[PDB]
RNA sequence: UGGCACCUCGAUGUCGGCUCGUCGCAUCCUGGGGCUGAAGAAGGUCCCAAGGGUUGGGCUGUUCGCCCAUUAAAGCGGCACGCGAGCUGGGUUCAGAACGUCGUGAGACAGUUCGGUCUCUAUCCGCCACGGGCGCAGGAGGCUUGAGGGGGGCUCUUCCU
RNA sequence: AAGGGAUAACCGCUGAAAGCAUCUAAGCGGGAAGCCCGCCCCAAGAUGAGGCCUCCCACGGCGUCAAGCCGGUAAGGACCC
């Protein structure tokens, strides 16, 4: 199961034979590794990445103190790609291959305190017709006596995105070796600058 | 007092109501379970009454 | 005021074997452990009720058609959620939910035997970590 | 047939047979067959 | 009446069966087989015939004298090579044309069937009519016919299916 | 549809529609199977199965019901005939007025028609989200397994065979 | 979804009770958009509070003694922009 860090730098489209594609340019760059897990001390056997380079001074030094592998400690999240195994030094694009689908998960925009209409893509009352403050309200919300109390998972108002976002299936355009770049199928979860990690897509 | 007693007699060999029932046939009734701290505070004259009440099932 | 002071001291250790013993019947004599029967200086407010390891959690043994057929009861408060789970299925993963469920069922409810669920674990070993010194007892 | 409460043995080689707990009755013809239900 | 177990076993060629505290392992010339007994009925393993013998008479005292039994006598002949078993087939352009063991046959549909036989079932053909299924146990071969079975189901108001021995007891034409 | 009159007359807002759902199967389709008066397709009936869907319109205030074009289907019910501290007021259960009938008349009609005030502030439970304190038996920076819980759990057409 | 397991209706294999027969009484199977697996996020307030790596740590005074009598301080955190 192959997978990398990567973070969002714009989208475009390029041209193929006959068809356009609409492509992701996604910078997934030389990922140093950091530590390794085992089945006889932890089990689920993962490997800990971290991708962007930082100067030795805003470190606080539980951070600071890895051992020889990565001395240069780097900036984001040290995310962990789920049975990944690489040979020990880092990650290169060269892993993955033109024609392969790649599971992307990010992490989506944030609406805010999000309305009900925009999250959940309900109707409201109509905006004529004697309609007095229903305009965007979600409306009934229960029933009388018999339950009572609103069920669980109501659907209602609240935070909208900013959640860990897993889009699937994506289809590897083109790989740019010199900068180690990657050109997914559109679609990626997160904004302009969002870190993801790229998965091998099962579907068998 | 139920629980102390039945507790207390058990591990003798017998149950709370194979315990009263020679207490109640063989005129001994002493304990009447208010007699429980001999059960819990020094039970070696307690064993002497379960000598006493076991020999009294017939 | 008579003198029925219980005096709490040490609490023991008792290990419990489940090779071939049933359900039910086995956690009987685990609740009146984990209540304290076995010890006549009793009162019921104080938690004397001692540490018991039960040990061998798997092959528990169940009579008649009762596994595949006793299916558990897990509530979700979302609408919809009453997750069924067989007997069959709970012997198969998990079987430690079987006999803690078993003796959540037996001891008292408030916050007395919510404690005496503290002091009672299981193991499918057979190796438990509590290493002072072990008696076991039938 | 199919599935009824009551159960008959129409042309008598009928065999009735207790199977899974519910009753069956089976024929070499199976538009005679019938369960218990 | 006659509980089968009244009348002994006698085999010549005369396999090994020992004791095997719970169970009865079978070894032959051929193939070693596996019988599960009830632990509380005794079967006895003297000269020449096995013996069997059960408690008292309740509802299970008098049938597993009987599985006990009988499910030996499989195991009797069952070492020695002692079943045929043919699946004889019907059509008018199906034949099953046999490539090592997973015997593949054309029944009609657009791919032609991959049968994959399981540990120790000799598929023997012989015509490309009729084909028969070997081996030593005969639940693995009757099993493994069933398989064979859960491809077509015959007697659909015509040929083109199997019947163990051949058998069109099938229905009436529709016209 | 009824019968009863047991909490409610210091009042528990009544029909219908919009939004929002949830549940049962005695299943409308999709998924399996038996029988057939099942040659194949399309069918009829019955058993299991509620996981997902169950259209866009005209008519009337309508639930229902009748038609147009489709689909595989335009299921039956409950949740105070779900839902007015969410909304609508078209009908009915207000005062005006008129028509037909009854009544000498005042007026009345579970007969018809026009019009007719729908009540800014959430205390507690519930729910959607985000926090403070403390705990996690030394104090922190990170990484992360998962006991458990929800989402999605569709389906049609064309061609080879 | 592709795939795995146990399955409902249904189809079975072997086989006595009931020398025959039988899907069942022992067992072994096949078998659904159904159930549990599997995908994704929520999630150790899962007090059942998990696991791993790294940094710092004896007195600097004294009880009802290693703070559970207190003042600064290491790693760190907090205030402000
Ligand atoms: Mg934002
Ligand atoms: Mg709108
Ligand atoms: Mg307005
Ligand atoms: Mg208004
Ligand atoms: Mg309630
Ligand atoms: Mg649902
Ligand atoms: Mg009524
Ligand atoms: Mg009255
Ligand atoms: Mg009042
Ligand atoms: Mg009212
Ligand atoms: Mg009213
Ligand atoms: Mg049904
Ligand atoms: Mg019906
Ligand atoms: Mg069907
Ligand atoms: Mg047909
Ligand atoms: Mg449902
Ligand atoms: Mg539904
Ligand atoms: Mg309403
Ligand atoms: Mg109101
Ligand atoms: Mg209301
Ligand atoms: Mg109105
Ligand atoms: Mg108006
Ligand atoms: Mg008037
Ligand atoms: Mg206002
Ligand atoms: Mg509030
Ligand atoms: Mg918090
Ligand atoms: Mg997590
Ligand atoms: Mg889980
Ligand atoms: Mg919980
Ligand atoms: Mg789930
Ligand atoms: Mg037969
Ligand atoms: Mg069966
Ligand atoms: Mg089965
Ligand atoms: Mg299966
Ligand atoms: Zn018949």
């Amino acid at each position: 199961m192959k997978g990398i860090l990567g973070v969002k730098v714009g989208m475009t489209r390029i041209f193929r034979d006959d068809r356009a594609v609409p492509v992701t340019v996604i910078l997934a760059g030389p990922c140093p590794v950091v530590q390794r897990r085992t089945p006889e001390k932890d089990g689920y056997t993962a490997v800990q990445l971290g991708f962007l380079p930082q100067n030795p001074k805003r470190v606080n030094r539980p951070l600071k103190g890895h051992f020889a592998k990565a001395g240069v400690e780097p900036v984001r999240i040290l995310r962990e790609i789920r049975d990944f195994n690489p040979e020990g030094d880092t990650v290169t694009v060269e892993i993955f291959k033109p024609g392969e689908r790649v599971d992307v998960t990010g992490t989506s925009k944030g609406r805010g305190f999000a309305g009900v209409m925009k999250r959940w893509n309900f109707a409201g009352g109509p905006d004529s017709h004697g309609a007095h403050k229903i305009h965007r309200h979600p409306g009934s919300i229960g029933n009388r006596k018999t339950p009572g109390r609103v069920y669980k998972g109501k659907k209602m108002a609240g935070h909208y995105g900013a959640e860990r976002v897993t889009v699937m299936n994506l289809e590897v355009v083109d790989v740019i070796p010199e900068e180690n770049l990657l050109l997914v199928k559109g679609a990626v979860p997160g904004p302009n600058g969002g870190l993801v990690i790229v998965r091998e897509t099962k579907k068998a | 007092w139920i629980v102390r007693i039945n507790a207390a007699c058990r591990q003798h060999g017998l149950n709370y109501s194979t315990f009263i029932h020679g207490l109640k046939k063989a005129g001994i009734e002493v304990d009447r379970k208010n007699l429980a701290d001999l059960a819990v505070r020094e039970p070696q004259v307690f064993a002497e009454l379960v000598e006493r009440a076991k020999a009294a099932q017939g | 005021m008579k003198t029925y002071v219980p005096k709490q001291v040490e609490p023991r250790w008792v290990l419990i074997d489940a090779e071939g013993k049933t359900l039910g019947r086995l956690a009987t004599k685990i609740a009146t452990l984990l209540r304290g029967k076995h010890r006549p200086d009793w009162t019921p407010n104080v938690a004397m009720g001692d540490f018991v390891v039960v040990v061998n959690a798997d092959k528990i043994r169940v009579t008649g058609k009762k596994l595949e057929q006793k299916i558990y009861t897990r509530y979700s408060g979302y609408p919809g959620g009453l997750k069924k789970i067989p007997l069959e299925k709970m012997l198969a993963t998990h079987p430690e939910r079987v006999l803690e469920h078993a003796v959540k069922g037996m001891l008292p409810k408030g916050p007395l035997g919510r404690r005496l669920f503290k002091r009672l674990k299981v193991y499918a070993g057979p190796d438990h970590p509590h290493q002072a010194q072990r008696p076991e007892k039938l | 047939m199919k599935v009824r409460a009551s159960v008959k043995r129409i042309c008598d080689k009928c065999k009735v047979i207790r199977r899974h707990g519910r009753v069956y009755v089976i024929c070499e013809n199976p538009k005679h067959k019938q369960r218990q239900g | 009446m006659s509980r089968i177990g009244r009348l002994p076993i006698p085999v010549p060629k005369g396999v090994s069966v020992e004791v095997a505290p719970g169970r009865v392992k079978v070894k032959g010339p051929k193939g070693e087989l596996e019988v599960p007994v009830s632990p509380e009925m005794r079967v006895v393993v003297e000269e020449g015939v096995v013996r069997v013998e059960r408690p008292s008479d309740e509802r299970r005292h008098k049938s597993l004298h009987g599985l006990t039994r009988t499910l030996i006598a499989n195991a009797v002949k069952g070492v020695s090579e002692g079943y045929s078993k043919e699946l004889l087939i019907k059509g008018i352009g199906y034949r099953a044309r046999l490539v090592g063991r997973a015997l593949e046959l054309t029944v009609g549909f657009s791919h032609p069937v991959v049968v994959e036989p399981p540990e120790g079932i000799t598929f023997e053909v012989p015509e490309p009519t009729r084909v028969r299924v070997s081996g030593i146990d005969k639940q693995k071969v009757g099993q493994v016919a069933a398989n064979i079975r859960a491809i077509r189901k015959p007697s659909a108001y015509h040929e083109k299916g199997i019947y163990y021995a051949g058998e069109p007891v099938r229905l009436k034409p529709g016209k």
